[PDB]
RNA sequence: GUUUGACCUCAAAUCAGGUAGGAGUACCCGCUGAAUAUCAAUAAGCGGAGGAAAAGAAACCAACCGGGAUUGCCUUAGUAACGCGAGUGAAGCGGCAAAAGCUCAAAUUUGAAAUCUGGUACCUUCGGUGCCCGAGUUGUAAUUUGGAGAGGGCACUUUGGGGCCGUUCCUUGUCUAUGUUCCUUGGAACAGGACGUCAUAGAGGGUGAGAAUCCCGUGUGGCGAGGAGUGCGGUUCUUUGUAAAGUGCCUUCGAAGAGUCGAGUUGUUUGGAUGCAGCUCUAAGUGGGUGGUUCCAUCUAAAGCUAAAUAUUGGCGAGAGACCGAUAGCGAACAGUACAGUGAUGGAAAGAUGAAAAGAACUUUGAAAAGAGAGUGAAAAAGUACGUGAAAUUGUUGAAAGGAAGGGCAUUUGAUCAGACAUGGUGUUUUGUGCCCUCUGCUCCUUGUGGGUAGGGGAUCUCGCAU
RNA sequence: AUGGUGAA
RNA sequence: CGUGGAGGUCAGUGACGAAGCCUAGACCGUAAGGUCGGGUCGAACGGCCUCUAGUGCAGAUCUUGGUGGUAGUAGC
RNA sequence: AAACUUUCAACAACGGAUCUCUUGGUUCUCGCAUCGAUGAAGAACGCAGCGAAAUGCGAUACGUAAUGUGAAUUGCAGAAUUCCGUGAAUCAUCGAAUCUUUGAACGCACGCGCCCCUUGCCAGGGGGCAUGCCUGUUUGAGGUCAUU
């Protein structure tokens, strides 16, 4: 608050009192008269530097340099050991990139879609998922970040059918559109190699 | 996860609410699960709690005691079971307050009232 | 409001103490007049201590306990890699029981083994003490024929007299409980059993609630009919545990820490 | 100083008044039709943008009168004049596929 | 406890008003003693008071009925702001060119696609 | 703002409305056709190009009939007052079919109706009866 | 008429029907306004409105093959321009958001002041009707606002009001899934393992410690109840009256804001030389204003209304934070309260017991402080001075040492702490086993220098293990 | 400097 | 080297005890510091790659809060 | 030597420093316009059985009127309830009333008047009488014109 710390009377008493030149507090009874104000270093003074509204929040950042960083991202998923560097538990996955048949995107209820992942090989990262889930650690706690959890598989669809939902209420487990290809979503914590299962209509539709 | 851009997820407002909640509301906060043979009989997962409904202690250093309840305090959230006290140094006994979440009823009190509300929740009787 | 809660109480406990004050000095010295109400107060006013809270064969001791008819030789070793500490509690066990032998633990010969052993060579029982630190923390007492065992943890051993070659007189208390009196019965039957009164020794064991007190004095007798006693060096508390009835097979009454939430029965 | 954090809200706000607009103006498309123009200031003459109305002269020719005009869609501005035949005739040829892609409902 | 209001609904202005001054004459009985039958009376006068008042209010509306400019008290307590603020019919308002405009060229529904 | 800590310590309790939700949600209000056809799940360009019609005439600012027929269906979804058709009447037997004649009539053309109005009028009433 | 009437003017009535102050104030409008150029059309002060306000449809921008309400953003642009010094600093065009045009003065309704306020009685009551009263002629209605427009004639085209149900919006209630299963520990399981179920619902909170499945809640839909409205789809009664408009043609006419523009001068603002402002004078109608090489380009000022994109530290109601965490965050998490000042004003300190009070029954010493027993309690090393209890400082026990102490190099003495459940490895000799020998099978890929798993027969056996 | 306070 | 917060990872640690504090205990490093042995404590915190800053105190006749000699002294 | 000065291990006091948390503050984003003579904001006095602060209320006084919920409130006493019911809550909604004295503050002032009416010379009982200005009704006075 800008107000903050100017909300208080006082001045430098200059010299002969031998105390401590900063402004202080006048009146009397109260008893926060004499003490300092104004001052950094003060208790309940104006801090120094206070953090302004138009500070720097956003970085502009290239188009293409945009794109390069998430053609590299899907790049990465080709590789298993890269991969498996992430923490994913790719180990059992049939093939990689993971392919699989367009009707997956015609899911609707989440039972069939969970049941399908483990199916798949998937079932390895839904274990991982939901079982790391730990408390926040530090004043997170209370600042609507109380749980965490690491990231699951990723789920590329051409058109949405239903998916999107039934996938969403499963832990881990994010979807999105190959137009999209979020680079976030790809490379979470600026790590590269995230396990994504792709559509043969997205697979083809990638190109 | 919540979609609805009316519903907050606010662990502070949340919390505020809880404590602030009046009576009315504190009325539908303290509901407690119906047995499983009442379940069917029913057909209903859960009802508000009263006086003379009977419940059984399912969790707490009271578990497997049961008894008629005698008054639902609603300002400090819980309820009272018949039977289930405490035993003061004086010789006084005053009544365990117990959480109706922790408990399961045995035998609800029917009236007009919870007779349509039994209805409007998709009972039956 | 934190000044507003500690105000009030503050002075109603002032209140509350003066009230108390003034209605003792009342009341005792109306009782001063009136002895018998002092009585009938006395009497309907319990002090409800926790000892009054309390919530509620010849064959089995000659069996399983050693008998006069033959002294009990007591065999005495301690476990693997003992130390200093064990070797001087082991001082004190020769300085208070009756026939003991030292032996090196072998480190390899199995319990069987050694049971074998103590019987060609005609042991009654074997005591073992265990060190996990520069400490003693657990004693152990077996029986030879058909295997009555007791284990006891040990706890605040402290090293003032010095206890004369007369065998202590043995002394056992609050040993009611049937479970109570076969830790008895052992004491009785592991301590020497012949007193020599003279020399005026004595050995005593007091169960207050779960922990038995052991301690030596010299105690002698006035005109007053009273007797006053004096320390005669070592303290010494055990706690009885595993039960076993057997050599290691079929425990009885092992504690478990689930209990002691009941506050009572004193097991 | 002003830091344009509301930009996403503004963005948001605009296409909800856009949306609401659609759903009281469903069935028009929310667009009055426009004429072409050719700019001044001769760095910018080659470029022709849309105008604000047509002219009188460009409804007339287009057989269609400015009241009525207004009513179907046309914006009509009574400001502008002609002096280009080539303009002219562009904005009569947009008027005349507007009418002839127009569908009007009943007042019965 | 106490009086019903749906009770006293059908009760005559004399009756309430003997009601009232019975109800008066047991709280002025039941103060010199200073007993929770105080606040049942307190709480009965109350309703009885509003009975009446609400009696005479619908009664002083009857009187007024349909005329224009009823007394101020039986108006509508909306907000300063809205007795200003031309009512629906003054706002709606048009003048004849402006009707017979609208009248001539309507608003017309229209979509472009063929 | 210390109203707003009094609103909040007061037992009054706030005016709550949840209406946010709303906001993204509109109904079309201006249509029967469209309301049937329109998906809310789409957006208003993309309701449009389902429908098959233009939202937008003007080049749109930066990067991008089986229903219209029902509209073009939709699309095939006065008279004289007593004392007026008296008064047509009246001039008809005075002179018949003579407009001429007709116009210079003092006493019955009350109104100096022209001779296009009265034939126009005639013929109407003519249409109308015979 | 040594009177009686029309008005006009001026007063009054406890007349009937109405409105005005003030509060709040972040944003809006006007006036004023500091610490010759700069802080500055800022700070402070006064007056006037709303949810936005102002402005708004050119006497505009431009000199182009021209654009055409106002407003906000980028760009124009840190350029033109100025004070050429520090420095101030535009605007057209271009792209974007949103687009809506209108109302009077002006020329006769004169074949009908056709207009309107109020009173009265009704009805279908944000209003309508019959009658009366008054205003209006020194102009109330329709017809025209430059895009022209108006009186006529010729082929034509068109048309509104009130109720009902739905529709949409606001308020608001309700229905809509799954364990409290087993074992370990704990005072309490919401902790770990096993077995399970729902997920368009694993956002969140409470429940004796980290809960999807205990509850409240959330996702999607259904069912309701009370108000707004005609944004519109049906439904029902009405129109009407020689009534009002539009299209093309022919014909006769065809108004335009004066103490105003403008010049002069004096104060004021601008980086603009413009504008604002006291006052002498005071303009014309094929006229007037704005711009350049003979003038050519564009409008018609001196009246007014109008949603939109625009601001918002106040108000109400909501969704969130890479924000702060009781010496931080608003001064105030329990306060504009206590308190100080004759006064305008200044202005604090203070969060947490314990699951629950189960808040120490009772005995006992004290006029009184609180002690000692005793017990409750997971813990009282949690006892309302209560979640945890370090320094500076203070008292006791012990060790040491004695007009000083403090630190560094090396060591003695005193005290005291660590100091392997290490108990192995190798070759040989009995005996029992298997994944070991032999026979008979099954099963996964691919196909391979494999893996997994069975039923009969023995100690050729150290291939491993145990003795 | 702006706006107020009391004081002969 | 260390701290507040954030993205990622340890299917991390933890009522069979996380953080803090104490500790004439030990280990590691040239050090910022980390780690382990023992006591109180109770419910959250950490191993590592990055991002972020109201990020590190010995004093500023420094601010708040607390406590000593002066001193059981001047004095009442 | 004892006593006493000083270093340290333990014990016993201050204070809440470190750790954990909050019905808090601050910042960002979105929907709307909602004070007043039909009496705004603000101030004083009273009201709960027991009452410090807060909140609510106005002699109908921690409320009266109406609808929804269906069995309470709670620190103590007290109430009941026909609780299979037009019915309790310090519950929610809230459209109907009451709304003390001041305060734009409104009878005249810097104490203190008038219309009204009433149930019994005289009085209880009930509402109003402030200033600026707009429309209409009533009365009074004065300049022009008419007056055979």
């Amino acid at each position: 608050s800008e107000k903050a710390g100017h909300q208080t009377s006082a001045e430098s008493w200059g010299t002969g009192r031998a105390v401590a030149r900063i402004p202080r507090v006048g009146g009397g009874g109260t008893g926060r008269s004499g003490q300092g104000a104004f001052g950094n270093m003060c208790r309940g003074g104006r801090m120094f530097a206070p953090t302004k509204t138009w500070r720097k929040w956003n970085v502009k950042v290239n188009h293409n340099e945009k794109r390069y960083a998430t053609a590299s991202a899907i790049a990465a998923t080709a590789v298993a050991s890269l991969v498996l560097a992430r923490g994913h538990r790719v180990e059992k996955i049939p093939e990689i990139p993971l392919v699989v048949s367009t009707d997956l995107e015609s899911i609707q209820k989440t039972k069939e879609a969970v049941a399908a992942l483990k199916a798949v090989g998937a079932h390895s990262d839904l274990l991982k998922v939901l079982k790391s889930k730990k408390l926040r650690a530090g004043k997170g706690k209370y600042r609507n970040r109380r749980w965490t959890q690491r990231r699951g598989p990723l789920v590329v669809y051409a058109e949405d059918n239903g998916i999107v939902k039934a996938l969403r209420n499963v832990p881990g487990v994010e979807t999105a559109n190959v137009a999209s290809l979020n680079l976030l979503q790809l490379a979470p914590g600026a790590h590269l190699g995230r396990f994504v299962i792709w559509t043969e209509a997205a697979f083809t539709k990638l190109d | 996860a919540k979609q609805s851009l009316d519903v907050s997820s606010d662990r502070r407002k949340a919390r505020k609410a809880y404590f602030t909640a009046p009576s009315s509301q504190r009325r539908v906060l303290l509901s407690a699960p119906l047995s499983k043979e009442l379940r069917a009989q029913y057909g209903i997962k859960a009802l508000p709690i009263r006086r003379d409904d009977e419940v059984l202690v399912v969790r707490g250093s009271k578990k497997g005691q049961e008894g008629k309840i005698s008054s639902v305090y609603r300002l400090k959230f819980a309820v009272q079971v018949d039977k289930v006290t405490k035993e003061k140094v004086n010789g006084a006994s005053v009544p365990i307050n117990l959480h109706p979440s922790k408990l399961v009823i045995t035998k609800l009190h029917l009236d007009k009232d919870r007779k349509a509300l039994i209805q409007r929740k998709g009972g039956k009787l | 409001n934190k000044l507003k809660r500690q105000e009030i109480f503050a002075d109603i406990k002032h209140e509350k103490n003066k009230e108390r004050h003034t209605m003792r000095r009342k009341r005792a010295k109306e009782e001063r007049e009136n002895p018998e109400l002092r009585e009938q107060r006395l009497k309907e006013n319990v002090t409800q201590t926790i000892e009054n809270t309390r919530v509620y064969e010849d064959d089995l001791m000659r069996y399983f306990n050693s008998n006069s008819n033959e002294p009990p030789k007591i065999f005495l070793t301690t476990n693997v890699n003992a130390k200093k500490s064990a070797y001087e509690f082991a001082n004190i066990l020769i300085e208070i029981l009756p026939n003991v032998t030292f032996v090196k633990r072998k480190f390899g010969y199995k319990l069987k083994e050694i049971s074998d052993i103590c019987i060609k060579r005609n042991f009654t029982d074997i005591v073992i003490i265990n060190e996990d630190k520069k400490k003693v923390t657990g004693l152990t007492f077996i029986h030879l024929p058909e295997g009555p065992t007791f284990y006891f943890k040990l706890s605040s051993f402290v090293e003032h007299g010095r206890p004369t070659s007369h065998i202590p007189e043995l002394i056992l208390n609050n040993f009611q409980t049937r479970l109570g009196q076969t830790v008895g019965r052992l004491f009785q039957s592991i301590l020497p059993q012949n007193p020599d009164i003279e020399g005026r020794q004595v050995i005593t064991l007091h169960n207050q609630r779960d922990y038995i007190f052991f301690r030596r004095h010299r105690y002698v007798f006035k005109d007053n009919e009273r007797v006053g006693l004096q320390e005669l060096g070592p303290q010494f508390t055990l706690k009885l545990k595993r039960l076993q009835r057997g050599i290691k097979e079929e425990t009885e009454w092992e504690h478990k820490p689930e209990m002691d939430k009941e506050k009572k029965k004193f097991y | 100083v002003k830091v344009h954090f509301d930009q996403a809200g503004k963005k948001v706000s605009r296409r909800n008044a856009r949306a609401t607009r659609a759903a009281k103006i469903a069935p028009r498309p929310l667009d009055l039709l426009r004429p072409v123009v050719r700019a001044p200031t001769v760095k910018y003459n080659r470029k022709v943008r849309a105008g604000r109305g047509f002219t009188l002269a460009e409804v007339k020719a287009a057989g269609l009168t400015a009241a009525y005009a207004r009513t179907i869609g046309i914006a009509v501005d009574h400001r502008r004049q002609n002096r280009n035949q080539e303009i002219f005739d562009a904005n009569v040829q947009r008027l005349k596929e507007y009418q002839s892609k127009i569908i009007v409902f009943p007042r019965n | 406890a106490g009086v019903k209001a749906y009770e006293l609904r059908t009760k005559s202005k004399e009756q309430l008003a003997s009601q009232l001054v019975d109800l008066k004459k047991e709280l002025a009985e039941l103060k010199v003693q200073k007993l929770p039958k105080i606040k049942t009376v307190r709480k009965s006068i109350a309703c009885v008071l509003t009975v009446i008042n609400e009696q005479q209010r619908e009664a002083v509306r009857q009187l007024y009925k349909g005329k224009k400019y009823q007394p101020k008290d039986l108006r509508a307590k909306k907000t300063r702001a809205l007795r200003r603020a031309l009512t629906k019919f003054e706002a709606s308002q048009v003048t004849e060119k402006q009707r017979k405009k609208q009248i001539a060229f309507p608003q017309r529904k229209y979509a472009i696609k063929a | 703002s210390v109203r707003k800590r009094k609103m909040n310590r007061s037992s009054v309790g706030k005016a709550t409305r949840r209406n946010k939700d709303k906001q993204r949600k509109i109904n079309i209000q201006s249509n029967p056709i469209i309301a049937a056809n329109w998906d809310y799940s789409l957006t208003m360009a993309q309701n449009y190009k389902k429908l098959g019609l233009r939202a937008k005439l003007q080049t749109p600012a930066g990067g991008k009939e089986t229903e219209v027929v029902k509209k073009l269906e939709e699309l095939a979804s006065r008279s004289q007052s007593e004392r007026e058709e008296e008064w047509l009447e009246k001039l008809y037997k005075k002179h018949g079919d003579d407009y001429k004649k007709m116009f210079f009539d003092k006493k019955l053309n009350i109104y100096q109706q022209s001779e296009g109005d009265l034939k126009r009028r005639l013929l109407r009433w003519k249409k109308r009866n015979g």
